[PDB]
């Protein structure tokens, strides 16, 4: 029944606009001009940086790079904690074996967090402090070694990610696939978490035909991007194990090592 | 392990 189809569409998208404060909606608001209210802090160098970091950040000893890529955890982390409320949302998740649930998020999270950063970025940079600041995609990728490749990625997902034209209703439905991967490594209980995905994918087949009449592709071109995440985030991974063992001034916050920890 | 995403999953 595909009334009940748009029915769990329309659930996963209100879920999702309770769970997620800046939309792809509200963040493209601000990158273009819909709104008036005070445009965000645009920091896009070393002297824009020190001034603004007051407007972004609601110490000041440590080199530019790792407070950049502290901030970059402390958002991480946030967004982990908004995933997994939406997580919960999704019909059948809480009832899934507690340890499965855990393991979802584990090799899901990341994954999200390129896919709704790509919500926050343009060409030329990123909203960040809930769209109170912007900073350059130049002065980011700028960033001494290894910083600089560590950001740059996520970019370039984004670029090519945003050619799709997804709104925040198909977003809701294309995170909720990714979440209940039923092929994650360790987990107990397949069975139930594949007849979830099956039918959020039927969900997100009818959401795409109907919202892209135009673009027949969309749905075949999403479940390979959910694929090129997983190799994309391998990549995050490893590179933020090589940060971590080879700078000395590294203080991984707790639940990102909790998800990184035997990540393989 | 997972301390953290345990008590952020149950309520
Ligand atoms: C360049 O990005 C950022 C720079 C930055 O300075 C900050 C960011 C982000 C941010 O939200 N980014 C999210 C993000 C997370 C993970 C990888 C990324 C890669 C590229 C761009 C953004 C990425 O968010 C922040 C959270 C904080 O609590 C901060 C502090 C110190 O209180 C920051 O210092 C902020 C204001």
């Amino acid at each position: 029944e595909s009334a009940d189809l748009r029915a769990l569409a329309k659930h996963l998208y209100d879920s999702y606009i309770k769970s997620f404060p800046l939309t792809k909606a509200k963040a493209r608001a601000i990158l273009t001009g819909k709104t008036t209210d005070k445009s965000p802090f645009v920091i896009y160098d070393m002297n824009s940086l020190m001034m603004g970091e007051d407007k972004i950040k609601f110490e000041q000893s440590k080199e530019v790079a790792i407070r950049i890529f502290q901030g970059c955890q402390f958002r991480s982390v946030e967004a982990v904690q908004e995933i997994t409320e939406y997580a919960k949302s999704i019909p059948g998740f809480v009832n899934l074996d507690l340890n499965d649930q855990v393991t979802l998020l584990k090799y899901g999270v990341h994954e999200i967090i390129y896919t709704m950063l790509a919500s926050l970025m343009n060409k030329d940079g990123v909203l960040i402090s809930e769209g109170q600041g912007f900073m350059t995609r130049e002065f980011l990728k700028s960033l001494r070694k290894p910083f600089g490749d560590f950001m740059e990625p996520k970019f370039e997902f984004a670029v090519k990610f945003n050619a799709l034209e997804l709104d925040d209703s198909d977003l809701a439905i294309f995170i909720a696939v990714i979440i209940l991967s039923g092929d994650r490594p360790g987990l107990l209980n397949v069975k139930p978490i594949e007849d979830i995905q099956d039918n959020l994918l039927q969900a997100l087949e009818l959401q795409l035909k109907l919202n892209h009449p135009e673009s027949s592709q969309l749905f075949a071109k999403l479940l390979q991007k959910m694929t090129d995440l997983r190799q994309i985030v391998t990549e995050h991974v490893q590179l933020l194990q090589v940060i971590k063992k080879t700078e000395t001034d590294m203080s991984l916050h707790p639940l990102l090592q909790e998800i990184y920890k035997d990540l393989y | 392990r997972h301390k953290i995403l345990h008590r952020l999953l149950q309520e």
